[PDB]
RNA sequence: AUUGUUGAUUUUGUGGGUGGUGGUGCAU
């Protein structure tokens, strides 16, 4: 179990700007807001189960 | 017959290998499809298409929330007829008396017999008080006639359904309650015999209801008292004995 | 049309699904719900040739992944049609064991199931055997009280048909904490069957299933109706009461207290 | 009609059309997709990072979304519909909601005009 | 809470009704 996992995805600077620390899934059905889990060798989508390379 | 059997066994084996062969080819293509998965999925993603509720669907969603706003009714079961209730009650009475007769004649519920036991015997907000003293502190400032009120509330405040572990707490409270019933009898009550009579029997009635559900905890405490009282008798003899000891034996007969 | 390379791939998948019975499903099949045009992709996999085993695994896959709106179309277009076809085509008019589990898994998403399986079925000439089989699935699996009450309010307002009565009886038998708005609707549904100006429902002959449903409501929700409502229901019994069930309904209604 | 009373009906109307995102995760997802029309946030959130995140997202230049301040999460959860109702009718077993985002108003009400007018 | 990312559909504790895609004959 992970608590406040959503908080970890985003970083807020002192001026209130919001920056995304994780990449979003390119599948249109996933659309925006669907974040790829960062594994050592791949990026994994929890919704589509698609796999992307980390440096692609 | 034997020839017919050998044909049947041969056919069954013949079909079994065919099914196994069918399963064998089944995994082969699935492996091939998995290998070709990445090539296939890519073209699908290249050709993915670009981006009103039915009135019935609108109504159903509207119903869901309005039902949420509504209060919820409690359910009820069928009322058994008076003849059925009497028949069921009579059946339960008949079963219980029969078990009592069997236990009287030596039936022991581990369904063993007394003779079995005779082998080798001769050869060799509201706080739930886990201890008797705790209950006194909670009821320290209350009058004698208020003890049933506080004792009943503790049971209500810690019913099994309210939270996990309440069965254990109530189980111990059954043991604690018994010591309280014996404890009060020791204390002088000639001043307010009427008040003591209203509290002592009331607490016993509460203990009976608890004993129906938590006889095991009560049974352990009851045996402990017998050993403790025996130990006191070894030293003080009759001085150890008190009014509560007479009361205690009386309660055991009830429960 | 899909890419000609894909259609061959998913054409091959459909062949596997026709005779699949166990093991792991094809990887291409498992990713269909993610695709936007899953209706087109599912079409080439030829669903009405899906084996009963595939329908069960398919139902698990699509109900969990698709949205509520999309899961509705899967239930309505595939699971419902397959459910009807199997009953119609089977010699004994029974439902295959794997399809029977598929309906249960669809029920995991109550909103999609009711508006995709139940309401379309009763509104599209459901027969008694179809209702009984579906009613058992609804009877055994747990449904939320809120969603179940909404469905019960829905069925009560529909035109009377013995198939619809069965679903009405099943929901009542479940012993839900029906909201008082639903209870009022239950009274109105039975109230409209009493003779007075009124429609044919007053004079329409009543099967036993209606009486059994009316008995169940009396047995379970007698303590949750107003005294005026109790009088109306009693008015219904004297007019339309059954020979044997009617006396028991009268006993149960009278034994209840007003809310 | 106070602003708080206005939001009570507005949020309920959003619920009837399935137009509310309840929770931090759904609120963040709604904002980044541009599906957010209004943001309701709680002042008594223990972790200031939650306040900073929603404030930054709600104040993004591309999609400026109005933001509202709520004293207690528990009452916001009650407006979100999380809690259930008793035999008495009072809300029971209510769940605190830190953030609520409205995706669809569902129906036009005078109370929707007032809250928009207050922001303008 | 939980599903396989998802959103209250579940999980936990205490109670608890149910024989039911049951058969087989009978009476339009
Ligand atoms: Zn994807």
């Amino acid at each position: 179990k992970v608590k406040l996992a959503v908080l970890s995805y985003y970083k807020v600077d002192a001026e209130g700007k919001v920056t995304k620390l994780r990449r979003e899934c390119s599948n249109p059905t996933c659309g925006a807001g669907v974040f790829l889990a960062n594994h050592k060798d791949r990026l994994y989508c929890g919704k589509c189960h698609s796999v992307y390379k980390v440096n692609a | 017959k034997a020839e017919v059997m050998k044909e049947v066994i041969a056919k069954s084996k013949f079909y079994k290998q065919e099914r196994q062969k069918a399963q064998g080819i089944m995994e082969d293509q699935i492996d091939n499809l998995d290998d070709n998965f990445e090539d296939v999925m890519s073209e699908l993603m290249m050709t993915q298409p670009k981006k009103p509720k039915t009135d019935l669907d609108k109504e159903y969603d509207i119903k869901v929330k309005e039902l949420q706003l509504d209060k919820r009714a409690a359910p009820s079961d069928r009322t058994k007829t008076e003849e059925e209730k009497n028949a069921e009650a009579e059946e339960k009475k008949r079963e219980l008396e029969q078990q009592r007769l069997d236990r009287m004649n030596g039936m022991i519920e581990l369904e063993r017999g007394v003779e079995d036991l005779d082998d080798g015997f001769w050869e060799n907000s509201i706080s739930c008080p886990r201890t008797h003293d705790a209950l006194l502190d909670q009821v320290k400032k209350l009058d004698l006639d208020d003890h049933p009120k506080i004792v009943k509330n503790i049971i209500k405040a810690y019913q099994p359904k309210l939270a996990e572990g309440n069965k254990e707490k109530l189980g111990k409270f059954t043991a604690v309650l018994l010591r309280h019933i014996i404890f009060l009898s020791n204390q002088n009550y000639l001043k307010n015999v009427q008040s003591f009579k209203r509290t002592q029997n009331a607490l016993i009635s509460i203990l009976k209801s608890l004993s129906e559900k938590y006889n095991r905890e009560l049974s352990e405490e009851c045996r402990d008292y017998i050993n403790e009282m025996q130990a006191r008798y070894k030293k003080n003899h009759f001085d150890a004995l008190s009014n509560g000891d007479l009361v205690f034996f009386s309660i055991i007969g009830i429960l | 049309a899909l890419p000609e390379k894909v259609i061959k791939a998913y054409t091959t998948v459909g062949s596997i699904l026709k005779t699949w019975t166990h093991g792991k499903l094809p990887k291409l099949f498992k990713v269909i719900p993610s695709l936007r045009n899953w209706q087109d992709v599912i079409y080439v996999t030829n669903p009405e040739e899906w084996s009963p085993h595939v329908v069960y695994e398919a139902t698990k896959l699509f109900v969990s992944n698709l949205t509520a709106k999309e899961s509705q179309k899967f239930i309505n277009l595939i699971l419902l049609e397959r459910f009807r076809d199997n009953i119609e085509t089977s010699e004994d008019h029974s439902l295959n064991y794997h399809i029977y589990r598929a309906v249960k898994k669809s029920l995991y998403k109550p909103s999609a199931f009711f508006k995709g399986f139940l309401f379309p079925l009763v509104e599209t000439g459901c027969n008694v055997r179809e209702a009984t089989i579906a009613g058992s699935v609804l009877a055994k699996v747990s449904v939320p009280a809120l969603h179940s009450s909404a469905a019960l309010s829905y069925l009560l307002r529909l035109p009377f048909s013995p198939p619809t009565t069965v679903f009405i009886k099943i929901l009542l038998d479940k012993k839900y904490a029906l909201p008082y708005q639903t209870v009022d609707d239950c009274v109105y549904y039975f109230m409209r069957f009493r003779i007075l100006s009124n429609g044919e429902d007053a004079t329409r002959v009543l099967p036993v299933i209606w009486h059994k449903a009316f008995l169940t409501f009396a047995q379970r929700y007698k303590n949750d109706i107003t005294q005026d409502q109790r009088d109306f229901l009693l008015e219904t019994v004297r007019q339309r009461g059954h020979k044997d069930i009617g006396p028991e309904i009268r006993r149960e209604l009278l034994a209840g207290a007003s809310r | 009609v106070t602003i708080e009373d206005a939001l009570k009906v507005v949020l309920r109307t959003a619920l009837v059309h399935d137009g509310l995102a309840r929770g931090l995760r759904e609120s963040t997802k709604a904002l980044t997709r541009g599906e957010a029309l209004l943001v309701v946030l709680v002042s008594s959130v223990t972790e200031a990072n939650i306040i900073k995140l929603v404030e930054g997202l709600a104040n993004d230049p591309e999609n400026k979304v109005p933001l509202i301040k709520v004293a207690d999460a528990k009452q916001l959860g009650e407006w979100a519909g999380l809690g259930k109702i008793d035999r008495e009718g009072n809300a029971r077993k209510v769940v605190g909601a830190s953030v609520v985002v409205v995706k669809n108003w569902g129906a036009e009400t005078d109370e929707l005009s007032m809250i928009m007018e207050h922001f303008s």
